[PDB]
RNA sequence: GAUGUCGGCUCAUCACAUCCUGGGGCUGAAGUAGGUCCCAAGGGUGAUGCUGUUCGCCAUUUAAAGUGGUACGCGAGCUGGGUUUAGAACGUCGUGAGACAGUUCGGUCCCUAUCUGCCGUGGGCGCUGGAGAACUGAGGGGGGCUGCUCCUAGUACGAGAGGACCGGAGUGGACGCAUCACUGGUGUUCGGGUUGUCAUGCCAAUGGCACUGCCCGGUAGCUAAAUGCGGAAGAGAUAAGUGCUGAAAGCAUCUAAGCACGAAACUUGCCCCGAGAUGAGUUCUCCCUGACCCUUUAAGGGUCCUGAAGGAACGUUGAAGACGACGACGUUGAUAGGCCGGGUGUGUAAGCGCAGCGAUGCGUUGAGCUAACCGGUACUAAUGAACCGUGAGGCUUAAC
RNA sequence: AAUUCCUUGUCGGGUAAGUUCCGACCUGCACGAAUGGCGUAAUGAUGGCCAGGCUGUCUCCACCCGAGACUCAGUGAAAUU
RNA sequence: CACAGGUGGUCAGGUAGAGAAUACCAAGGCGCUUGAGAGAACUCGGGUGAAGGAACUAGGCAAAAUGGUGCCGUAACUUC
RNA sequence: AGGACCGAACCGACUAAUGUUGAAAAAUUAGCGGAUGACUUGUGGCUGGGGGUGAAAGGCCAAUCAAACCGGGAGAUAGCU
């Protein structure tokens, strides 16, 4: 139910080794606006695949 | 002798004039194209390596469809090995069809089961379970005790556990074959296979007997 | 599904009567008593019916020499030779299955017109 | 299907009215038995002149079960209760000698002759 | 397992689910655009296209049902006098579904669904 | 400065001094049966009445109801009846307070798992240019039980009762595995009835809530109680045991040379996993053959041009799945929803007419609706990018 | 017998199966008449037994519905060493 | 502790209902200071189940079952 | 009429599960007992530590009872760790 030892620094930093996050790396461009925006999502603008759509 | 690969259409009943119903499987078996011959010089042992199906020409990757020019023939949905005898000959390009199993009268049928996923033990490992009332705390279907105590003082590996259930390939034997449709391409077996509907069905005369 | 759709299709029977729950139907079933094969008559109240397509069944409940019974027919089967309807009942339900806890007067049906 | 502590009504004329299923013999571990299968009982009730007595224990065929019969048809036949009729404890023959109530074709064995012919149907 | 079930339960009993989607299609029937968590759309088609499709034939006992489904007579009103003659020669997809990102309180994606008529 | 006691439960594993099944010698072994001893652990070896009970004794099974080890296996798995706190009484003892392996009644069982151990599921690297597949089998695991009937055959035997060896064949029980044709269960996600109350202005018609209010049915999926299948035949080497030829030790003698056999053990054969099998294997196919500069010079590093096979990401998704993973699909498209047609389930919708004083009936009408089912259909959503991954792959000998 | 150790005494009843119960015998290790004896209508969240009904307690579990567990964003402990 | 615990009195609307029981509502007052998904084992609290039916267990623990009013009828025993 | 009966409030507390670093240093949920009485509740007062008070349990006396708490003697003593 509890340790018996105390686990040292370096399981700490063994087990943080998946922790890491990973980046988006792909963002797309409107062919219409020029803005970037995550791949199949509206543009911050409110245009999707050169489209207006929100205003 | 070699087999054959299908896919799993599903399950009807066969009626006989004398008042029986049979419970069938129907498979249906197009022709398996022959893509590779291995030899014992080349490869080491004597098998075909078989194809059957079609695939979208945009999902057949260049090293596939390299493999499949030099054989000379379509495209298939996956590739299979059976090993050969000592008789029997095939050639690169040559169409194996259904009435391969016209004498045969038991047959193999090998598919992957369908997936349970992380099953208990009452399930998996058909468990007992414990007490629902009597003043159970909170353990009418855990497994119970796992070892005996400080003289193993482990767990003895392969113990029964919870764990991933089905999803894996099963083999039925000595199947009853009902009926061989050569212009309709299915084969009629006796009793219930592995695997879901539209599934890969790998069918072998009997090896038993 | 098309390929067992007219698997199915080359093995129904062709002269199944109409009839619904409540019915009397009379049955006619071959029974094999050695080498020789007759005709038994089953006749009771349709209680149930699943049409399924070749795997049709029906639910026929008789009261037979004191205690009730009820045969549960694959239509379709040569088994079952022929289908009559005595009398036509007049029920609401689909499936009649109060009439198990009712006997006598408390079990009759009207006719249907 | 009949088990340990099962309770069943009495198919002939022997005097039992109800008897209890003490085992379900022929094999080990064995739980339930179906028409034509062979149980030991105990009576558990009688007619005050009959052939057998209350707290007897003696063998008997089951003939009819709610949990019925299938039939290689696929088709099934249930009745509305569960019955069987009193064997003598060693040679399983019949006590009684009037069968009441249809019993099923199962029964065609060569060892239920008796039964078959003295039934009114089926 | 969960072998060809359908219908998300949203963490949410039965009674709720109806509930909200009877809420949220009356919504999207009268605003004609609305942002939800992409979950609840995707689950809104299958609740809000039927009732055009019900719309498209008027009758008094179509209207009863739309009512029914949606208890509001406006929402009926409109569905039976605009959205079924917009939408007559449509066979099916009437809604579209726009991912539109990540909402501020707890990180769920958000999505706009909108009548892909919308007067333009 | 704490190693929880008994019994049951759930889950076990091993030993052999083997209960059953298998092999064999001796019999005071005719057969049927045995007895006794030897070999042999492959599988199997009851659920109930009383008692807290292990046990015991019963009453019925069974092929048989093995015996021990495992902290008298197992309470960070469970129970707590017993024993062993504090209340009370009885029999007994003591003047008494109190006592009693005498009895009786009632009497708080905590533990969110770090590490090892195990069951599952993934990443990172290596595997020596990368990639897509398909393989092999070196090892691991699993299964590995038995009844009854019939024929041989009333044959052999006995003297008669009774009744074989050896061969088979067919159906069971327990047990495992796949599946859902059937038959059933569940189905709050489909229809119908019905009670109270509250609304929709109201009537009708509906909805909300009362455990899905209570219910009657039921699609898919899942299931078992449903149904299909299977534990081998055969080999090889053997155990107990039996022999053949054959000296030592003219004879003899299964053993010494030499030659044969022989069991559910063993090793295979049936099934599963599997090259991190670092000892990292194999075959087929796909793709890249531009410069320049600087030096420690070395299997060196940059720069510019180039990025291929493929892979990932994102999105539509799944009889895949905790999450990864896995499988199909992205417009060259049926991958999901909707839509169309059917199926199916419920059982003759609303509205209106008619009859009846009315409740109600009837008809239009088997009508209306119908989750996940089938067959279709681009109507909606699957967007060009981009990202990653390269520019011909070390050395040495030997062949050609 | 809330007492009898022996003892599961014995016999009878109840079950197919009864160290429990109920009724006997006295063979009271070690009941006994206001530290009351013996009965007793009714009564007790009292103690022991047998019936019926009733059911997933069990044979033996199977599905459905919620709340967690699983995952994501925000916040963020403990025993222990 | 912005703690599912405790805390004296007063008022008491409608429809069903004997009722200040209980179901639904009125006036009013609230949705409980983390949410969004997936829809594993296992846990918790419920619903339903084929044949059986206490065989379970230390023991019917737990579950299920009965229930209301009028009316008819009711056993031993008794301290009436 | 009744230390009557059923049953809300109210006052209690037999059983089960759950909770056990709890929502809570004894609760919650489902049942359960009484409920015109030897009933319950409010607001004051009164009894004090070898003392009170007790329809009895070595109960209770400010989450503390084979002898409350606070301060002094007092750095009691401890062949013991």
């Amino acid at each position: 139910a509890v340790q018996q030892n105390k686990p040292t620094r370096s399981k700490r930093g063994m087990r943080r080794s998946h922790d890491a996050l990973t980046a988006v790396t792909s963002l797309s461009v409107d062919k219409t606006s020029g803005e970037k925006h995550l791949r199949h999502h509206i543009t911050a603008d409110g245009y999707y695949r050169g489209r207006k759509v929100i205003a | 002798m070699i087999g054959l690969v299908g896919k799993k259409v599903g399950m009807t009943r066969i009626f006989t004039e004398d008042g029986v119903s049979i419970p069938v499987t129907v498979i249906e078996v197009e022709a398996n194209r022959v893509t590779q011959v291995k030899d014992l010089a080349n490869d080491g042992y004597r098998a075909i390596q078989v194809t059957t199906g079609a695939k979208k020409a945009n999902r057949v990757t260049k090293p596939e469809a390299g493999h499949f020019a030099k054989a000379g023939v379509e495209a298939g949905r996956g590739l299979w090995e059976f090993r050969l005898a000592e008789g029997e000959e095939f050639t690169v390009g040559q169409s194996i069809s259904v009435e391969l199993f016209a004498d045969v009268k038991k047959v193999d049928v090998t598919g992957t089961s369908k997936g349970k996923g992380f099953a208990g033990t009452v399930k998996r490992w058909n468990f007992r379970t414990q007490d629902a009332t009597h003043g159970n705390s909170l353990s009418h279907r855990v497994p119970g005790s796992i070892g005996q105590n400080q003289t193993p003082g482990k767990v003895f590996k392969g113990k029964k556990m919870a764990g991933q259930m089905g999803n894996e390939r099963v083999t039925v034997q000595s199947l009853d074959v009902v009926r061989v449709d050569a212009e309709r391409n299915l084969l009629l077996v006796k009793g219930a296979v592995p695997g879901a509907t539209g599934s890969d069905l790998i069918v072998k005369p009997a090896v038993k007997a | 599904s098309n390929i067992i759709k007219q698997l199915e299709q080359e093995q129904m029977k062709q002269d199944v009567p109409s009839f619904r729950p409540g019915d009397t139907v009379e049955v006619k079933v071959w029974v094999v008593e050695g080498s020789k094969k007759r005709l038994q008559a089953f006749e009771g109240v349709v209680i149930a019916i699943r049409n399924r397509g070749l795997h049709s069944a029906f639910t026929v409940r008789k009261i037979s020499n004191g205690e009730g019974v009820e045969r549960v027919f694959q239509t379709h089967s040569p088994v079952v030779d022929s289908i009559s309807v005595k009398r036509r009942g007049a029920v609401r339900k689909a499936k009649l299955y109060y009439l198990r806890e009712r006997t006598g007067k408390a079990a009759r049906i009207k006719e249907r017109l | 299907m009949i088990q340990e502590q099962t309770m069943l009504n009495v198919a002939d004329n022997s005097g039992a009215r109800r008897v209890m299923c003490i085992k379900v013999l022929g094999g080990s571990h064995r739980r339930y038995a179906g028409v034509g299968d062979i149980i030991k009982i105990t009576i558990k009730e009688a007619i005050p002149r009959g052939k057998v007595k209350k707290g007897d224990v003696l063998k008997a065929v089951v003939v009819r079960t709610k949990k019925g019969v299938r039939r290689p048809d696929g088709s099934v036949i249930r009745f509305d209760g569960n019955a069987c009729v009193l064997l003598n404890n060693n040679s399983e023959q019949p006590i009684g000698t009037r069968i009441f109530g249809p019993v099923t074709r199962e029964l065609r064995s060569e060892k239920f002759m008796k039964i078959i012919s003295l039934a009114p149907e089926v | 397992m969960r072998h060809r079930k359908s219908g998300r339960q949203l963490n949410r009993n039965s009674s709720h689910r109806q509930a909200m989607f009877r809420n949220m299609a009356g919504s999207l029937v009268r605003h004609e655009i609305i942002k939800t968590t992409l979950p609840k759309a995707k689950e809104l088609r299958r609740v809000v296209e039927p009732l055009i499709t019900l719309a498209k034939t008027d009758s008094v006992a179509n209207r009863r049902l739309a009512f029914a489904r949606t208890r509001d007579n406006e929402i009926v009103a409109k569905l039976f006098n605009e959205l079924g003659p917009r939408f007559a020669s449509r066979a099916g997809g009437y809604t579209r579904i726009l991912k539109c990102g990540f909402r501020a309180g707890d990180n769920a994606p958000m999505a706009y669904i909108e009548l892909v008529d919308r007067s333009e």
